[PDB]
């Protein structure tokens, strides 16, 4: 209701992603982790299935973990094609592919929460409950897979391609005014149930496993502790930075973090960096779980000798 | 003195070593040069039998050439059906350590061996649907290694205290005790007329006994290490041993000496089982280098190896119609090649 | 790639001219934002986002 | 399914038979087998007189004793007066080898020859067993029994008539420890097996506790290979 | 070895009666039990079957659904419960046993038989003879023509012959074809042709009198024949 | 004593020296004659088709 030429607060929102200095490099990582996790992951497909007499509880978890890690990389170059140029097709293509990622993101972690609870039963309970792992090993593996379809059903349900100003389109998941406010609910609850539940069950079973391995005196407890201390310190390398900055914007959006245009751009520049850390979990997942022990080291060089 | 009588023995040993040389005018490999080769013999795994959970230690075909007993060291003695993979009976053993088994010519009985030197005889075609012990033939003092059946009432058991014995079954006693070895007897096999039987000992010696009287008729020392398996040429005039010298040697019973050794320079591991094929042309042999070589029995050259086993090859057997061979390994699978 | 942020963080609520500015940019509260945003700008190179809740704001995007 | 009415019932038998092997192979593989070697007079029948829960079997007598829900199985190969080279591969896959050495065999001479004392005799029996080609990944529990007889014999007769180069004093703690490390220097395989020795007495009850503590090691070490850590 | 059984008596129609077969003397859990009935003027008809370990259960067409069967392995007894019988179920019921492997002899031992009295696609087997007279000494033969080709594709012609001495319980004579059962003399000898069959008795005596049911086993329901009587 | 055990060896060796021995050239001919006159009836020498073979698949 007056005249005032003050206009100088700089409330201006910002979103620079010019000159694609991140995007040029992600396609050469996502193709490098493509061709390695096709060759170096189908070997564990081979050494389990070429022999057909290895049927212990760990001989079959490494099947489904190598199956789910391979099938994680089936969606890899398609998702790599959308990181550089945006989404390419309609609603059917991303609803099944990002279904296929999230059934494998949860099965690829819950099996690590299933190997670890088997690794506790086969060592600490080596006298009493060593029975219970072999009796239901097909039953627990399917109930882990069946759990993962349940958590990935709200991904298939809500997903369709969304267009917006100043961004190449990529599909988002809710309908309404509470689109952002309910996508936070669909984020925090299963990405904790997919992370803080396996991280609590690995640090409460590998702790009791490393309790007894420090107590019992065999010849090679110096090496078996060096793997268990490495298995947690890679699962904490790969998914703890991803689920800390995914916790960071959750605190940003509500009240806790003050919001600038360079901080959110840094969280954006952090979030894509740790999904490079999340995809390299599929890099050396067969390296540390299968190709460390003497079994597959004797398995793979067996098939090279006869062929 | 003791050396005065042993000088006669070395002279008598020099007599029979002289007589075999007076007869060997031309060996086998010089008389059958004008024969065709058998060619490559590739045999495919037609069936595979996967019931046991331990090492298969022996086997025997029934004389209907369809049924097949196999005995492993988990305390099970499963009678397979070879045409369709079925387990007819699973006989639980009293002593879990079983070093041999043998099926009846009539098809009625089956006898496990044992490391507890008791050859227990099971009854199959019985009332009440069970398989119960007919008689346990205690009386050896070592262990037991191979116990073939003459008929349903006489069983010839080799043992581990250098005594091949012949039992009765309606009564539990022995009848004869063929003694004369020095190292413990590792395998035997009966002639097709069941009048003679050979027995391969552990002092590189194989002796041809006779069933009725009970004395060694001929001895055959040609190996250097122990004789680990033995079988007959199917007319009863020749027999081939198998050793840890990796050499199947084909002897005979009317010319006293060795006719041919089946050696290859690429194989160094022992022999665990030897079985002639029908018509006596294809001497099979099962080494413990995981293979199972198939030798021609008249020329010493090889033929198609029967690879496919992930451990030792512990027992062979050709069916009595010559149809199939079955190998039992030390992983639990039997494979019925053809 | 899949990271949306609403293109408004704060709001200037001092009243000014509607004939001062040149352009308008309306964005509805659809699939990304919990509120409705309006981006205004003059040829100076300065831009701003406004809240529809105040009383003068609902007089000046309409007089413009 | 191109099968007759009886042959369809036949494979019903052969999957009921196959059910009763796979539900019995999952009962024998849960239980622990133990070979029980040693000399026949070296306190071999005494260590089965510790816990015994279970005349024709002159070859092998078993002992199906259990402890804290673990059905052990001791296989005394005593009646086998035959060649060990021919049946020792039957025991490949045993969980652990309970070896026994009477500690009073340092000065007690062998019966048949007045030479090769029974400590040196049991050492060359142990060296053939431990370095056998079938026993590599199988640990060896070693009992040193008659330790209530040894310590009052070395007071009155010296140890150095068994070992030529000892150069040590004559107490029970320092000398029996030399015999204990005399046996553990016999394996050429150092890291693929681990000898859990023990000085058991003739009257105590602690050895059955010890053999449970040394089977829980090798069961763990057999599980580290199958799970992939080792 | 015996299979004594109990139950029956007199039942009002539409009711129910539990039939028990207490089999004492063998290993029960390996024997696939059957249940064969006999109408008091007619021959034998198959009624039920339960396999080893209660796995596979077939039934006849007439008694399908209203007759239920059950096995009790530790109590060593076999139960046939009949719901809502008609007047066409009054018969003597037999509890027979059969074990099925290679070279076995099914239907070998037949129970003593209880009486059950009420109040008021399949293969057929004919037997062209009925009530032949025979003196001891003459080689008599009994024909039994089928309808389907009983020769299967593995050499077996599944035709189990039988016998029933008068009054008493039946017993096996000839399993699959020309095989003798455990404990029959060498006088009985069969010879088959796939659809036409013949049971030849070489010499016969006074204990071989009775009726001779030929029974197929090619597919369930397995139907007996109307047997031929033998007299003097 | 132990000479009595060594006395049974030489009298056993007296029995070994009395068996007649045919020549090896005739011992191998009968081994060759039986090997060829039965060669048409061996399913490992001459491989039979899957019609008359009991192991078909
Ligand atoms: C909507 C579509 C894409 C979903 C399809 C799900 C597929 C990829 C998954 C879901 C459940 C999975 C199965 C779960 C369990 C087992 C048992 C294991 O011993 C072998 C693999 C196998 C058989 C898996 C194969 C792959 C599988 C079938």
């Amino acid at each position: 209701s007056s005249t005032l030429p003050p206009f100088l607060l700089d409330a201006a929102p910002c979103e620079p992603e010019s000159l694609e200095i991140n995007k040029y490099f992600v396609v050469i990582i996502y193709a490098l982790v493509f061709l390695l996790s096709l060759l170096g992951n189908s070997l564990v497909m081979l050494v389990i299935l070429y022999s057909r007499v290895g049927r212990s509880v760990t001989d079959v978890y490494l099947l489904n973990l190598a199956l789910a890690d391979l099938l994680f990389a089936l969606t890899l170059p398609i998702w790599a094609a959308s990181k550089v140029n945006g989404w390419i097709f309609g609603t059917f293509l991303c609803k099944v592919v990002s279904l296929l990622k999230e059934v494998n993101f949860y099965s690829g972690i819950l099996l690590l929460a299933c190997i670890s609870v088997d690794r506790y039963l086969a060592i600490v309970h080596a006298t009493r409950t060593l029975t219970q792992k072999r009796y239901l090993v097909k039953f627990i593996c399917l109930s882990i897979w069946g759990l993962s379809l349940l958590l990935a059903l709200p991904v298939l349900l809500f997903r369709r391609t969304v267009y917006s100003s100043n961004v190449s389109p990529a599909c988002y998941e809710d309908m309404g005014n509470n689109t952002a406010n309910w996508r936070m609910l669909l984020r925090i609850l299963p990405q904790s149930f997919g992370f803080i539940v396996p991280l609590l069950i690995m640090l409460f079973c590998y702790g009791f496993t490393l309790r007894t391995l420090f107590k019992a005196h065999m010849g090679q407890k110096h090496r078996a502790m060096r793997v268990i201390f490495a298995v947690v310190l890679i699962f904490l390398l790969c998914w703890l930075p991803y689920n800390l900055v995914l916790l960071a914007d959750t605190l940003m959006r509500t009240q806790v973090i003050q919001e600038t245009c360079e901080r959110r751009n840094h969280i954006d520049r952090a979030l894509d960096a740790t999904e490079i850390l999340g995809i390299l979990h599929s890099c050396l997942n067969p390296l540390i779980y299968a190709f460390i022990g003497q079994k597959f080291r004797h398995g793979l060089l067996k098939i090279l000798a006869i062929h | 003195e003791l050396d005065q009588l042993r000088q006669e023995a070395e002279q008598l040993k020099n007599q029979i070593r002289d007589a075999r040389k007076a007869c060997a005018d031309a060996t086998l490999s010089q008389i059958t040069n004008n024969i065709d080769p058998v060619g490559r013999i590739q045999m495919r795994t037609r069936r595979t039998l996967r019931g046991h959970l331990a090492k298969i230690y022996a086997m025997h075909w029934g004389t209907d050439s369809r049924l097949l007993v196999s005995a492993s060291q988990d305390g099970k003695l499963i009678i397979w059906d070879s045409y369709t993979t079925n387990k007819v009976h699973a006989i639980p053993l009293r002593s879990s350590w079983v070093m041999t088994c043998a099926y009846a010519p009539s098809g009625n009985y089956v006898a496990c061996g044992g490391l507890d030197n008791i050859c227990s005889i099971y009854n199959l075609k019985t009332r009440e649907g069970n398989v119960r012990v007919s008689r346990e033939l205690a009386g050896h003092t070592g262990y037991l290694s191979c116990c073939r059946f003459l008929d349903d009432n006489q069983i010839v058991t080799s043992s581990g205290d250098t005594t091949c014995a012949l039992w009765d079954i309606e009564t539990g006693q022995q009848t004869t005790t063929f003694t004369g070895h020095t190292g413990d007897v590792m395998s035997l096999s009966l002639a097709p007329d069941t009048r003679l039987f050979v027995s391969g000992a552990c002092d590189a010696s194989a002796k041809l006994w006779d069933v009725r009287e009970g004395m060694c008729r001929q001895t055959f020392t040609g190996h250097e290490s122990d004789i680990n398996a033995i079988c007959f040429f199917p007319n009863g005039n020749a027999f081939a041993t198998g050793s840890d010298d990796a050499t199947c040697r084909l002897f005979d019973l009317r010319a006293d000496q060795e006719l041919m050794t089946y050696s290859h320079d690429n194989i160094i591991c022992g022999i665990t089982s030897v079985s002639f094929s029908k018509s006596g042309r294809l001497l099979l042999a099962g080494y413990d280098d995981f293979n199972c070589n198939v030798w021609d029995a008249l020329k010493a050259d090889r033929a198609g190896v029967l690879a496919g086993h992930d451990n030792r090859v512990s027992c062979l057997g050709v069916t009595d119609d010559g149809m199939a061979v079955a190998t039992g390994s030390w992983d639990s699978f039997l494979k019925i090649w053809n | 790639a899949k990271e949306l942020r609403c293109q408004c963080i704060k709001t200037y609520s001092k009243p000014f001219h509607p004939k001062f500015i040149k352009e308008l940019r309306v964005i509805e509260s659809g699939p990304h934002c919990a509120n409705t945003e309006i981006i205004v700008k003059l040829s100076d190179g300065r831009e701003l986002c406004l809240d529809p809740k105040e009383n003068w704001v609902q007089r000046v995007v309409e007089k413009f | 399914c191109t099968l007759s009415a009886e042959d369809k019932a036949a494979v019903e038998r052969s999957k009921m038979i196959d059910r009763n092997l796979r539900e019995d192979g999952e009962k024998a593989a849960r239980e622990v087998k133990l070979l029980l070697l040693g000399a026949g007079e070296s306190g071999k029948s005494t260590i089965v007189k510790q816990m015994k829960i279970i005349v024709k079997t002159t070859g092998i007598v078993e002992t199906h004793f259990t402890f804290k829900d673990l059905h052990f199985k001791m296989f005394d190969v005593g009646g086998q007066r035959s060649e060990r080279k021919k049946w020792i591969h039957c025991f490949e896959g045993v969980t652990a080898i309970i070896f026994c050495v009477a500690l009073s065999d340092y000065d007690l001479v062998l019966a048949e020859d007045e030479e090769m004392n029974r400590m040196h005799e049991s050492m060359k029996l142990f060296d053939s067993i431990c370095n056998n080609k079938w026993f590599t990944d199988t640990s060896i529990i070693l009992f040193l029994n008659k330790k209530d007889l040894f310590e009052e014999k070395i007071k009155k007769s010296p140890l150095t008539i068994c070992y030529p180069e000892y150069a040590g004093s004559n107490t029970y703690e320092e000398a029996a420890a030399y015999i204990q490390c005399q046996f553990e220097d016999l394996n050429k395989r150092k890291d693929t097996k681990e000898i859990y020795t023990h000085f058991t007495c003739a009257t105590d009850t602690k050895n059955v506790q010890f053999v449970f503590d040394a089977v829980t090691d090798v069961i763990i070490k057999n599980n580290l290979k199958d799970c992939g850590l080792f | 070895v015996q299979l004594v059984e109990s139950g029956g008596g007199l039942v009002q129609p539409g009711g129910s009666r539990k039939l028990s077969c207490s089999a004492s003397g063998f290993a029960f859990s390996s024997f696939g039990m059957h249940w064969v009935r006999q109408a008091p003027e007619k021959g034998l008809e198959w009624v039920a079957y339960i396999s080893s370990g209660s796995g596979t259960i077939y039934y006849a067409d007439t008694v399908k659904g209203r007759f239920t069967i059950s096995r009790d392995d530790p109590k060593n007894t076999l139960f046939l419960q009949m719901t809502s019988l008609r007047s066409e179920d009054t018969a003597m019921y037999y509890c027979v046993r059969s074990i099925y492997y290679y070279g076995s002899s099914p239907f070998d031992f037949w129970g003593q038989g209880t009486t059950l009295t009420v109040s008021s696609s399949d293969i057929v087997m004919t037997q062209a003879t009925s009530s032949v007279p025979v003196t001891p000494g003459e080689s008599v033969s009994i024909s039994c023509r089928s309808s389907k080709s009983l020769l299967h594709s593995n050499g077996n012609t599944y035709l189990y012959w039988f016998l029933q001495r008068p009054g008493q319980s039946p017993q096996l004579l000839i399993y699959r074809m020309s095989n003798l059962a455990s404990g029959v003399p060498d006088r009985f000898s069969g010879s088959g042709s796939g659809t036409a069959f013949t049971l030849t008795i070489s010499r016969l005596e006074a204990e071989d009198v009775g009726v001779y049911y030929c029974m197929q086993h090619l597919e369930y329901p397995l139907t007996f024949g109307a047997g031929t009587k033998l007299e003097l | 004593a132990s000479i009595a055990q060594a006395r049974k060896l030489v009298e056993q060796l007296k029995m070994e020296a009395n068996i007649d021995r045919i020549k090896v050239s005739k011992a191998a001919a009968d081994l060759m004659a039986y090997c060829e006159a039965h060669a048409k009836e061996d399913p490992l020498l001459t491989p039979v088709p899957a019609s008359e073979n009991p192991f078909r698949e």
